[PDB]
């Protein structure tokens, strides 16, 4: 997967490449948050 | 946040009586008669279920 | 919302974790052995008879 | 091993709850603890520890 | 019903209950922060404004004719101002500006303010554009949260409260600044406009904040100390130089003769020193000026306001400056009154008969919020940038090249530094001296509970003057009842400086619609308009430190002022003070004292005839059963200790208080017994340990990104109820959990004050806490100045350990971050690193990654990580009693002494600590809880066996011991406390009974 960065209040996924000015586009609010790939993750229960 | 599972001093599963219990004192039951009618007769448990505050509810509403 | 997991059960003992402790109430006492007396018992009067009761 | 968890709860609750919750224990007593089992060196199901859910 | 009895103690009880939880429902908790703000919004900007005309008298040259000075004098005037809501003034469609985009991209959350100006300089003096000014940028002021100008305040509960940017916790009476959240603290002034009686040099003084030219009448100065000289009044310094005596001062303003002068002053007669006192200011009078001869003969002795000044004050010198002395008066024969009261209070005050000022006695004391205190900043900053513009007009001489009046000399830049420096460097102007600076002022936001922000949002402060003899200044002074708090202080540099404001208090606003017309309906004949000598020994009437009228029996007036005020026909906010041995009635209708409610005793009672199911507290303020009542009100009112059996023994009470547990403060009234423990132990639980507990943290964890979040599992609320924390309703204010508590020796573990828990216990879940800390870090825009770009990325060669990290810099949102990594991968293109690294003790899974930027593309990274932890094995707790220890021992199961029921407690403590730290609260309040949670035996029949069961731990009136014991009676136990227990070792009776009950215990943090 790329990076696909999500932004916080259009929900839209930017999928930003290297180094612009942070803004999302569709709009002009500077949030972009990070999305959670699938992965694997080991826990013990205790 | 949810209720916890296993009463934390002896050690009985009460993780499932929330709803019961909610929809005793719902009726017209005080919390003594709600506690006596699901069957807790030592006060380790009593005073788990009595003081849980329940706050999922809370984060529920706020995420999107 | 979503949730997907995979556990795995294994077997343990209550003095590694509370978990594994199957007890959830084990307790004993004694029993006791009352010898109560009765040439003293009807000397005194009947209000301190319900009174001590 | 949690794969997706995109609840208001987090992963270590979960796990945790998810560790007391009460499993019906009879063929307990002839497991055998899993440090002490030749096979199942694989983190899955076996057929003397290691119950997979 | 003029008993009052036949409908006692319950519904009384039961009305005081619902009384106080529509009071919170109404005001809340942040209530004077919020009015301060909104006042200084609708009011007191446009009222800072209106200040002059702008004249420009532009002094360069006269040598020639075309360099005379034949350009024209400009003129220019400001009209109305006009304030935005928040907006991000980005081009391309403007967008709304929330304060969580404010936290989150380190700007500062604030409104443009636009000022109408006009302009008229016309060529006619010589020996326009008011229009087309309409919106001229003039600054940013800072916006505070849920004020008239947030933006998250328009909508109620359920349209769109949801935003984005919200917690159901806060309430919001904070700022935010450059990504900081700031909050005033409320400073302490002394109350002018009022008379202040010093006895040192005996100077009796009437001051005045605004109008820098104002004085003081002096008796204890002779000039000279050779044998001895007596005492005459010199009428001191009163133009900051020229003193004066007093005769001089009164045939100035026109007193016929003497004998009226002296009936003005109307002394008591007798008392030798006082009339030998005034025959020497008689003496001292005539010896410097020849007065009383013509209407400038004594009128042209004041004469050292002209060159014998140093600092003449205005043009025209003569009596344009009579309106200097006494502004509120009107014409001089009241100010010659006025003078003779002055001298009247100080010769009483000099034969001890009215007794000095206590500085230390709050009803002397005005409280600034932050309405004033941006009043003064914005008028430094304003005079600056009039200065500052004034300066810029006048190098456009005779020559105009770019003469657009506005947007060409009016520097928004100015005011908006200065408004930012004194919120972010905490230079603070100081309220008198106008060039030095102040600190004690605006302070960090709390956020570790959600009772620390509770607590930093209520708060006083006593500066620092000088410490020598600084006096009562830092002990309870009994004018704090009900008002600020008399058991909660911090200790150490500043104890008993900083005052913690109660529950029920209140902090008055200002009263606008003028009320001196209104008092005329009640008696108030007029001020007469010639000395004579008419005044009788008829009472006073003040209104802010000055007559305005005066009236007789007055016993009836201000009953009369007090049931207009009740039937709500006078405003709520004025206090209404008879002073029956000096005379004298006071009115005030001033802006910042401290006003609660009260019960009032009505003769009627309304509450028997008609009982509604609702009370709303505008609803109950128009009945008057409730009252708003200063601290100059309430001493002339008997009130008693609460309807429980007090209001019922006697009828000579005018008025009762709801409960008195609202004493305290915010978080003193909520614990239990309160009034049981030693005073230090209070201090310590109510200051410090409710401010470290971990416990609930917010209730939208995705978007508060700062340092340290710490949270539990499983909170809970006490077995026990209090009065406060029923009316308020907040779980929030407890943060720990309900553990057993058994009182015994251990194997010597918990000894010197340290505590032992169960391990079976701590596995379940019991006090697991997490926590979430943020790191950060920033680069450039993106190629502009406006190499040493530091661009976030991978830089692939391996310059430490990247095992985590993706090409963008960053990890991913479930990694396992170790004891030493690279978290932020902030690394040049050529040269070395630049990135942020873990130190030796940070670690943990990665909850989020943030990555948001500023105006000028700075750009902003974020990443949070997350851990659990159980308590370990140095960890610190304490109970709701200063009772603090050390986990020092974690015990398994199967060893702890067990009751007949199987019961084990969950910490053990040592029975060396209650003799001698004089907490019996704590004991209280287990054998209380461990009545209520038992279950109850002999059920059938005859009661439901569930309704006689106290539940209430209220401080200052709390159950008994034989009601504790009956209730340990009636559930089974023994009716000592103790219980039975067998040991967990050898397993046979242990001879001496436990102490066993549940105790809501709490868990700090700097853990170690
Ligand atoms: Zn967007
Ligand atoms: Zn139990
Ligand atoms: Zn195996």
């Amino acid at each position: 997967e790329p990076v696909t960065y999500v932004c916080g209040d259009c929900g839209q996924e930017n999928t930003l490449k290297s180094g612009d000015v942070i803004q999302c586009r569709e709009c002009g609010y500077r949030i972009l948050y990070k999305k959670r790939t699938r992965r694997v993750v080991q826990y013990e229960a205790r | 946040m949810i209720i916890p599972v296993r009463c934390f001093t002896c050690g009985k599963v009460i993780g499932n009586k929330w709803d019961t219990y909610l929809d005793l004192l719902q009726a017209d039951y005080t919390e003594g008669d709600a506690l006596d009618a699901i069957g807790l007769v030592r006060y380790c448990c009593r005073r788990m279920l009595m003081t849980h505050v329940d706050l999922i509810e809370k984060l529920l509403n706020y995420n999107t | 919302q979503e949730l997907k997991l995979r556990a795995i059960a294994r077997k343990g003992i209550g003095k590694d974790h509370a978990k594994w402790s199957p007890a959830a109430t084990v307790t004993f006492m004694y029993e006791p052995d009352i010898i109560i007396n009765e040439d003293m018992m009807d000397t005194l009067t009947d209000d301190e008879k319900i009174d001590l009761i | 091993e949690i794969e997706v968890n995109s609840s208001v709860l987090n992963d270590e609750f979960i796990a945790h709850r998810l560790g007391l919750i009460p499993l019906t224990s009879e063929r307990a007593m002839s497991m055998r603890f899993s440090r002490d089992c030749d096979a199942c060196d694989g983190d899955g199901q076996c057929e003397f520890c290691s119950v997979e859910f | 019903e003029v008993d009052l009895r036949d409908l006692g103690e319950p519904f009384l009880q039961s009305f005081c209950k619902k009384a106080a939880t529509s009071f919170f429902d109404e005001y809340g908790l942040v209530s004077h922060q919020l009015n301060s703000y909104n006042f200084f919004i609708e009011h007191g900007l446009q009222s800072v404004f209106e200040s002059s005309g702008e004249m420009l008298v532009e002094p360069s040259f006269d040598p020639t004719k075309n360099k005379d000075h034949e350009w024209r004098y400009a003129t220019v005037k400001f009209g109305e101002v006009s304030v935005d809501k928040p907006t991000l003034y980005s081009d391309d469609k403007e967008l709304v500006f929330l304060p969580w985009h404010a936290r989150l991209q380190n700007m500062t959350y604030s409104a443009r303010m636009k000022v109408n100006v006009d302009v008229e300089v016309f060529v006619k003096k010589v020996v326009i554009l008011s229009k087309k000014t309409q919106d001229i940028p003039i600054g940013r002021i800072p916006v505070m949260v849920k004020s008239v100008l947030c933006n998250t305040t328009e909508k109620g509960k359920n349209g769109e409260s949801y935003r984005k940017g919200e917690c159901a916790f806060d309430q919001g009476g904070y700022f935010v600044i450059k990504g900081a959240e700031k909050v005033f603290i409320a400073q302490e002034q002394i109350c002018t406009k009022r008379l202040w009686i010093s006895n040192s040099p005996w100077t009796v003084s009437y001051r005045s904040e605004t109008k820098r030219n104002r004085f003081i009448v002096r008796l204890s100065e002779n000039q000279k100390a050779e044998d001895f000289k007596r005492k005459e009044k010199v009428l001191t310094v009163y133009f900051l130089s020229t003193e004066i005596p007093v005769w001089v001062l009164f045939f100035a303003l026109g007193v016929a003769s003497d004998k009226e002068a002296v009936d003005l002053i109307a002394f008591d007669g007798g008392d030798a020193s006082i009339t030998n006192s005034v025959v020497a200011s008689i003496q001292e009078a005539d010896s410097v000026c020849e007065d009383f001869r013509h209407g400038r003969n004594a009128l042209a002795y004041v004469e050292q306001q002209i060159k014998g000044t140093k600092f003449p004050p205005g043009e025209s010198v003569d009596e344009c400056l009579s309106l200097y002395l006494f502004p509120g008066l009107k014409s001089l024969t009241q100010k010659a009154r006025f003078l003779g009261y002055m001298v009247k209070c100080l010769f009483s005050a000099y034969a001890g008969k009215r007794k000095c000022e206590n500085r230390d006695n709050f009803r002397n004391k005005r409280i600034e919020l932050a309405g004033e205190l941006l009043e003064r900043e914005l008028r430094v900053h304003l005079a600056h940038a009039r200065r500052t513009m004034t300066k810029a007009m006048q190098r456009h001489l005779t020559g105009d090249g770019d003469l657009k009046p506005i947007e060409h000399y009016l520097d928004a830049s100015i005011i908006t530094n200065g408004l930012s420096r004194a919120f972010s460097t905490g230079a603070w102007c100081h309220p008198f001296r106008k060039m030095e600076r102040v600190s004690g002022v605006v302070a960090n936001l709390g956020r570790a509970n959600p009772l620390q922000s509770l607590i930093d949002l209520r708060r006083t402060r006593q500066q620092v003057l000088y410490t020598g003899r600084v006096g009562d200044a830092r002990y309870p002074h009994p004018s704090h009842w009900g008002r600020l708090c008399f058991l909660s202080t911090p200790d150490g540099e500043n104890c008993g400086l900083v005052k913690n404001l109660s529950l029920l208090g209140l902090v008055s606003t200002q009263i606008m619609e003028p009320v001196v017309e209104e008092l005329f309906d009640s008696g108030m004949e007029e001020l007469m308009d010639d000395t004579s000598t008419p005044l009788s020994g008829k009472h006073k009437v003040l209104l802010n430190g000055d007559w305005v009228g005066v009236c007789s029996d007055s016993d009836y007036f201000v009953a009369d002022l007090k049931s207009r005020r009740r039937q709500s026909e006078l405003p709520r906010q004025m206090e209404i003070k008879l002073d029956k041995d000096d005379k004298e009635v006071r009115i005030f209708t001033d802006a910042g004292r401290l006003l609660r409610p009260l019960l009032v005793v009505e003769n009627l009672h309304k509450l028997k005839q008609s009982k509604p199911s609702k009370y709303t507290f505008e609803h109950l303020l128009d009945q008057g059963i409730l009252e708003l009542i200063g601290i100059e009100e309430e001493e002339d009112c008997t009130t008693a200790w609460g309807t429980k059996q007090l209001l019922k023994q006697q009828k000579s009470y005018t008025h009762c208080e709801l409960d008195l547990s609202f004493l305290l403060g915010v978080s003193c009234a909520i614990v239990p017994f309160a009034n049981h423990d030693h005073g230090r132990r209070v201090l310590y639980q109510s200051q410090k340990h409710c401010q470290q507990a971990i416990g609930f943290c917010s209730t939208n964890p995705n978007i508060r990104c700062d340092t340290l979040s710490q949270q539990l599992f499983y909170p809970q609320r006490p077995l026990f109820k209090t009065m406060a924390s029923e009316c308020l309703q907040k779980d929030v204010l407890f943060n720990g959990q309900n553990a057993i508590v058994a009182v015994n020796v251990h194997l010597g573990f918990n000894q010197e004050d340290s505590i032992v828990m169960n391990k079976a216990s701590l596995e379940r879940g019991m006090f697991r806490s997490e926590q979430i800390r943020s790191y950060k870090a920033d680069v450039d825009s993106k190629d502009s100045e406006k190499d040493e770009v530091v661009q976030f990325g991978k830089t692939h060669s391996k310059i430490g350990r990247v095992d985590s990290l993706d090409d963008d810099g960053f990890p991913f949102v479930g990694a396992n971050m170790h004891s030493g990594d690279i978290v932020i991968g902030r690394c040049t293109e050529s040269g070395t690193d630049h990135s942020v690294k873990l130190k030796h003790t940070e670690r943990g899974i990665v909850q989020k990654v943030v990555l948001s930027s500023n105006d000028d593309g700075k750009n902003y990274a974020t990443v949070s990580l997350r851990q659990v932890r159980s308590p370990c094995l140095g960890d610190k707790f304490s109970s709701m009693h200063g009772q603090k220890g050390v986990l020092g021992y974690i015990e398994e199961q199967e060893n702890f002494a067990f009751t007949n029921q199987g019961i084990v407690p969950d910490i053990v403590i040592n029975p060396h600590a209650f003799p001698s730290r004089q907490t019996p609260g704590q004991l209280l309040e287990a054998a209380l809880s461990k009545g209520i949670a038992c279950p109850m035996q002999k059920k059938k029949g005859k009661s439901d066996a569930y309704s006689k069961v106290t539940r209430h731990a209220t401080p200052f009136s709390t159950p008994s011991v034989d009601d504790i014991t009956d209730q340990l009676h009636r559930a089974g136990f023994s009716r000592s406390g103790n219980e039975r227990v067998y040991n967990g070792r050898t397993g046979e009776m242990m001879r001496s009974l436990i102490f066993m009950g549940p105790n809501f215990y709490q868990r700090l943090i700097h853990m170690s």
